[PDB]
């Protein structure tokens, strides 16, 4: 797999094919 | 963090991997 | 105006649009 | 869950907030 | 809800979303 | 080739696709 | 509408130029 | 207007909301 | 975890985000 | 192809390297 | 139809949307 | 080329129309 440059909801676009299924953390810094 | 790492520099889909529940 | 179906990569994308920097879980097995 | 309350049946942006962190 | 930075494609994303369904009208200047 | 189905945010995509800085209308109540 | 032309049919990308302004 | 603002500072959903039919 | 399906638009979106600049073909009628 | 390996059924994102160029 | 703008998954977006079913090639340069 | 011309540049529908299958 490839390095990924991932901004906004192209990130969360991103976790969601990772992980499907299992569901994911979406962790911003504040 | 992740969702910094990877829009200001680059990230794996390894390290994303970390991120799933 | 009655509400909509959200599934999948666009559930993602809504909640991220929702919660943005707060940040959000996607557990669909819960 | 979020599958059943948005994707199954219907949801409200309102109820989205629901899963913010 | 949180504000939001939308450019291209994500803005009418997000108008599809906030609106569903009563539909709307994109609109960008010329 | 035949043509392919286009619905929900998908549709709004290639309606901000085609149409670009003219603006379009997303009317399904229509 | 739209939706019947494109979703519930079949559309090409020239009959989606009639919902542009 | 609402396209402009959105994409070169920030909007809300009550702002793009005003935009639906 | 089960893997997920994956059509149309959002089975290039992940075709994209493995295969990146290596690059790729998206062929359905094969 | 990869819509009967991938959307009919299901496939992992080790099995979409395979559409890799 | 208009020029376009397109950077990232929202190039792979428009080839789908254009070819369909044709299929496509996504070919970026090394 | 295509990838790097609507990036940095603009394109047509119908240059990309070029890489179909
Ligand atoms: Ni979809
Ligand atoms: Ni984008």
């Amino acid at each position: 797999f490839v390095n990924q440059h991932l901004c906004g909801s192209h990130l969360v676009e991103a976790l969601y094919l990772v992980c499907g299924e299992r569901g994911f953390f979406y962790t911003p810094k504040t | 963090g992740i969702v910094e790492q990877c829009c200001t520099s680059i990230c794996s889909l390894y390290q994303l991997e970390n991120y799933c529940n």
